[PDB]
């Protein structure tokens, strides 16, 4: 019944620390393995190390020398430190749970993408894709880095959703576009707001839809 | 450090038996486990212990390990089983393999569904300009695009992502075109032309 | 009835070396999981010894307390050097383990250990391909026993024991006569410099004190080590609380206190009689092994 969740900061300067955080939900951290994995943008997965709840550790041994784990059996969580950052460092980081130290993982959390860069975070501008089945949408133009994520109507409305992977723009900026199917009956008569969601800058935005 | 070596890419046509190998020296000393890991999420487990299955896992799925040898067969593969597929010495020294990509043969070409939005007005008071042109549900994954502005090909300013798997085992893809706010009003229309196959799809807008 | 059994005087590792997969609740052995190498010794009347003294070491928590020496090889996997030593010594494992460990004639620890994926036979003598689910990980103890640490010197202790010719692998004198043979449930001892010595008797006796092994410490319970609490006068990071026999030696705020310190019954010094004279061990146990009697 777990649920993991990773949080930490999107962006990381080369050469200064990376930082992670995993909650454990519907669970504690008890007697199980919790574990660090990482997958690089169309790679591979590379396990990072696990902590149990003494706070006894094991690591990779191509990483021992910049890895820290924590516990906090308290708060339920445990955290990761990764020092002296690089590029090869740019990744999604998962945390996992295994009953033993065999590592067999059948707990994920989300994954959380970390991006090693020197660039400066940038907050998305929202501009509304008005409807002409009606398709309507949002743009979501100029941010820095990924991901953003997008809801309609505070997550009410799901059926009908596609959000488009974001292009990358010359300027080194992203961008991508939500776009909902609605009934054409009911674009005089229901509301129709996008959520838009940018963690790295702290940005969020509810636009309007309407014809 | 260990080192395991499985395929990119296995290819099988629907209902039959699709077999993941993935090789290191003494494998067979050591547990293996697979993951799978479908676009845009986190790996399942699907064999653990070189031939167990976790309980909620179909039972196409199996297992095996001997020699310098794992192998991960799927009897009967559906396209529901397009992902990639991960081995890992789940002992001692842990390790996961590279990978191997799972295409499934013979599912249905498809065109793609084309929607193009004209600039926002609240986006030409910001004195910018972009068309938004959105490409679903298309099988294979290749597109081009074109742009034209009333007749003839567009100087600059296009933007298109490379095609991503949907979850449907269909395609999706993006193009943008910037353009000036004079450039917007100055043309009696565009184009955004999604060539799939060798057949167009054209969707235009005009101020 | 004792609820502190798990919680572990000195480290409370139990675990063999090489066999760390169950570290998370074998390093230390403590209140919460599953601890395959310790969990057996609690099982009723199975090891009626230990349960005598289960707040004394295992043989395991004794190696890596440095009380006991690894044997030299300190595995082996099967059939000359061990097996002479297990052949002589009939033990009952139950399925799926690895690995078996003992105290063997130097006084040192020795294990039998399986190829990957084969188990111990219920003879332990020798090991097949995996029947039934999962190998365990760790390793089962084929002795009854309890350590600690002495620097009492027992490099005059022989075995010696009437009527006997042989006991395991130690041959008393020659017996030109016939022999009846048995397999014989015999007490033994292990001292600093000495080897194993094999008794007619077993004869005990505990000293109670108020060393730290003396308590055990909590905060579902949680484990506590008894060195974070400050001596009476003196200088310790926590703050706790006990019996009266905790607080005559340490601290004690009955407001403020993190954790809580009893009395471990059954510890203390333990000492056995050898040919009239009391001497303190490093382990006390029962093995089950080959025995010859004149007739």
């Amino acid at each position: 019944q777990v649920q993991l969740q990773e949080s930490g900061p999107g962006l990381v300067k080369p050469s200064e620390t990376l930082s992670l955080t995993c909650t454990v939900s519907g669970g504690s951290i008890s007697t199980y393995y919790w574990s660090w994995i990482r997958q690089p943008p169309g790679k591979g997965l590379e396990w990072i190390g696990y902590i149990y709840y003494s706070g006894s550790t094991n690591y990779n041994p191509s990483l021992k020398t910049r890895v820290t784990i924590s516990v906090d059996t308290s708060k339920n969580q445990f955290s990761l430190k990764l020092s002296s950052v690089t590029a090869a460092d740019t990744a999604v980081y998962y945390c996992a749970r295994s009953d033993y130290g065999d590592l067999i993982f059948d707990y994920w959390g989300q994954g959380t993408l970390v991006t090693v860069s020197s660039a400066s975070t940038k907050g998305p501008s929202v501009f509304p894709l008005a409807p002409s089945t009606a398709a309507l949408g949002c743009l979501v133009k100029d941010y820095f880095p990924e991901p953003v994520t997008v809801s309609w109507n505070s997550g009410a409305l799901t059926s009908g959703v596609h959000t488009f992977p974001a292009v990358l723009q010359s300027s080194g900026l992203y961008s991508l576009s939500s776009v909902v199917t609605v009934p054409s009956s009911s674009l005089g008569t229901q509301t129709y707001i996008c959520n838009v969601n940018h963690k790295p800058s702290n940005t969020k935005v509810d636009k309007r839809v309407e014809p | 450090l260990p080192v395991l070596t499985q395929p990119p890419s296995v290819s099988v046509s629907p209902g039959q038996t699709a077999s993941i190998t993935c090789s290191g020296d003494k494998l067979g000393d050591k547990y293996v486990c697979w993951y799978q890991q479908k676009p845009g999420q986190s790996p399942v487990l699907v064999i653990y212990q070189d031939s167990k299955r976790p309980s909620g896992i179909p039972e196409r799925f199996s297992g095996s390990n001997s020699g310098n040898t794992a192998t991960l067969t799927i009897s009967g593969t559906q396209a529901m089983d397009e992902a990639d597929y991960y081995c890992q010495a789940c002992d001692s020294s842990t390790v996961f393999g590279g990978g191997t990509k799972l295409t499934v043969l013979g599912q249905p070409k498809a065109a793609p569904s084309v929607t193009l939005f004209p600039p926002s007005s609240e986006e030409l008071q910001a004195n910018k300009a972009t068309l938004v042109c959105l490409i679903s549900d298309f099988y294979p994954g290749a597109v081009t695009v074109a742009w034209k502005a009333d007749s003839s090909p567009v100087k600059a300013g296009v933007e298109t992502t490379t095609p991503s798997k949907q979850s449907n085992n269909k395609y999706a893809a993006s193009s943008y075109l910037s353009l000036t706010p004079e450039q917007w009003k100055s043309h009696r229309s565009y184009s955004c032309q999604v060539t799939h196959e060798g057949s167009t799809v054209e969707k235009t807008v005009a101020p | 009835e004792d609820p502190h059994l798990r919680n572990r005087p000195g480290k409370g590792h139990n675990y063999i070396d090489g066999m760390t997969q169950e570290d998370a609740t074998c390093k230390p052995v403590t209140y919460a999981g599953a601890c395959s190498s310790f969990d057996v010794l609690l099982e009723k009347g199975k090891f009626p010894l230990f349960q005598s003294y289960a707040h004394h070491r295992t043989l395991l928590e004794a190696v890596h307390d440095t009380i006991i020496a690894k044997a030299d090889p300190p595995s082996c996997d099967l059939g000359n050097p061990c097996m002479k030593e297990k052949l002589v010594m009939k033990t009952h494992c139950p399925n799926d383990y690895q690995s078996a460990h003992y105290l063997n004639n130097d006084g040192k620890m020795a294990s039998v250990k399986c190829p990957p994926k084969y188990e111990l036979t219920e003879d332990c003598n020798f090991c097949r391909q995996m029947t039934g689910a999962s190998l365990k990980k760790g390793s089962y103890p084929l002795q009854d026993l309890f350590c600690q640490s002495s620097e009492d010197d027992g490099s005059k202790l022989k075995t010696k024991m009437k009527g006997v010719c042989e006991v395991g692998v130690q041959a008393l004198k020659k017996c030109d006569g016939q022999l009846s043979t048995a397999h014989e449930v015999v007490p033994f001892a292990v001292f600093k410099n000495s080897k194993k010595v094999y008794l007619d008797k077993l004869d005990l006796k505990t000293e109670e004190n108020l060393l730290p092994d003396s308590f055990v410490c909590f905060e579902e319970l949680k484990s506590f080590d008894i060195s974070q609490c400050p001596k009476i006068g003196g200088h310790g990071s926590k703050k706790c609380t006990g019996d009266a026999a905790f607080c005559s030696a340490y601290e004690c705020t009955a407001q403020y206190a993190n954790a809580y310190c009893s009395h471990a019954n059954g510890s203390g010094i333990v000492q056995i009689q050898v040919s009239g004279v009391w001497k303190k061990p490093l382990c006390v146990g029962y093995e089950r092994v080959v025995v010859k009697r004149e007739l």
